[PDB]
């Protein structure tokens, strides 16, 4: 298929989640192609590993393109300790790491 | 703990190219080897046993090849729907074991 | 009986 | 593992987007067992751009998901999003209303 | 035609026991014989154990032996498999199939048969 490049998106922890004490920051990864690509996580630029799963779609129907889930999960304390949470993607189709993100408090 | 080692895990072609699965076995297991098509959630449908026999109802673009540990299966050029995961199978030592292999990816390119 | 049938008590 | 409804919470997308195009939203589906999860998005008259990702195993034992569609940034503010959530397992039925927000 | 149908799947403890059935239909049960394979979520496939037409010889696993049995009774067209200690590493879409046996040759054979089950989830957790 044509090499298409993902599309990013990082979406904050809700409300709701946090008020029960979780906090799950996801990065959506949309309509890529090749499948292979890689997602790193940054909390105040600081490498994370362990703390986070992914969820890979199987190939479309229509537009034979992958999407990719990455799930950050923090407590609701650990979480507050923090401002940047960042997602950084690397993937075929980009000509530089792509890194999406957001400060908690502002 | 008959091994059977599938090759490539995953692999991309177009629609109308050619391409080419391999099993290999730790044992001669003659031409007792069946290959196997899987599609997402769904059952593994049978498409090549003795090796080289088609199950009937498979196209004819479906071949297959090879005899004691090395195995071939070659399909001619490709369809839409030819895009799943394939198996290999051994039946040599049908009554006590029966073993399969990794299973390899066909994406669409 | 049919074949397939037979090579089963065989192989058993 | 303690068969569990899941709780369904808001992917929201931000009062800024792309200005003048094309926006992310949708919902976390988190802590449920056992599998399968259905999840549909306006009673199933949103189909297209709609991603159900396969569900992953955490550490407690519980299962979670995302169901992501893709929107137009102007129809945020006015067009309304609802995910419809089923598991049947736990017999649970939750439609979460996904809304803006800004910070 | 000729249909495998799985049920009793679900949830179970681990140390805890489980039993499945699988009712065939549409052809001579007692002409062939049954396998039960199983596949964990993202996986690929296993045998787990066989039972021959006259109910006499059984076959599992290695990775199931001690702890899985197999049985099926040709007047109800049903085989049955009694999972015994089960392990997390147990939780696996368990098919209920008839496989190719060797010996099967001329592709069109009506002796090839080999149809699958549509396959029931067993999920071990606590």
């Amino acid at each position: 298929r044509t090499v298409a490049a993902p599309s990013v998106f990082i979406f904050p922890p809700s409300d709701e989640q946090l008020k029960s004490g979780t906090a799950s920051v996801v990065c959506l990864l949309n309509n890529f192609y090749p499948r292979e690509a890689k997602v790193q996580w940054k909390v105040d630029n600081a490498l994370q590993s362990g703390n986070s799963q992914e969820s890979v779609t199987e190939q479309d129907s229509k537009d034979s393109t992958y999407s990719l889930s990455s799930t950050l999960t923090l407590s609701k304390a650990d979480y507050e300790k923090h401002k940047v949470y960042a997602c950084e993607v690397t993937h075929q189709g980009l000509s530089s790491p792509v890194t999406k993100s957001f400060n908690r408090g502002e | 703990d008959i091994q059977m080692t599938q090759s490539p895990s995953s692999m991309s072609a177009s629609v109308g190219d050619r391409v080419t699965i391999t099993c290999r076995a730790s044992q001669d297991i003659s031409k007792w080897l069946a290959w196997y098509q899987q599609r997402p959630g769904k059952a593994p449908k049978l498409l090549i046993y003795a090796a080289s026999s088609l199950q009937s109802g498979v196209p004819s673009r479906f071949s297959g090849s090879g005899s004691g540990t090395d195995f071939t299966l070659t399909i001619s050029s490709l369809q839409p729907e030819d895009f799943a995961t394939y198996y290999c199978q051994q039946a040599s030592s049908f009554p006590w074991s029966i073993t399969f292999g990794q299973g390899t990816r066909l994406e669409i390119r | 009986p049919s074949k397939r049938s037979f090579i089963e008590d065989l192989l058993f | 593992a303690s068969t569990k409804g899941p709780s369904v919470f808001p992917l929201a997308p931000s009062s800024k987007s792309t200005s003048g195009g094309t926006a992310a939203l949708g919902c976390l589906v988190k802590d449920y067992f056992p599998e399968p999860v259905t999840v549909s998005w306006n009673s199933g008259a949103l189909t297209s751009g709609v991603h159900t990702f396969p569900a992953v195993l955490q550490s407690s034992g519980l299962y979670s998901l995302s169901s992501v569609v893709t929107v137009p940034s102007s129809s945020l503010g006015t067009q309304t999003y609802i995910c419809n959530v089923n598991h049947k397992p736990s017999n649970t039925k939750v439609d979460k209303k996904v809304e803006p927000k800004s910070c | 035609q000729v249909q495998l149908v799985e049920s009793g799947g679900g949830v179970v403890q681990p140390g805890r026991s489980l039993r499945l059935s699988c009712a065939a239909s549409g052809l001579t049960f007692s002409g062939y014989a049954m396998h039960w394979v199983r596949q964990a979520p993202g996986k690929g496939l296993e045998w787990v154990a066989v039972i021959s037409r006259d109910a006499r010889n059984k076959y599992y696993a290695d990775s199931v032996k001690g702890r899985f049995t197999i049985s099926r009774d040709n007047s109800k067209k049903t085989v049955y498999l009694e999972m015994n200690s089960l392990r997390v590493e147990d939780t696996a879409v368990y098919y209920c199939a008839i496989l190719i046996i060797p010996g099967i040759t001329e592709p069109g054979s009506p002796d090839a048969l080999d149809i699958w089950g549509q396959g029931t989830m067993v999920s071990v957790s606590s």
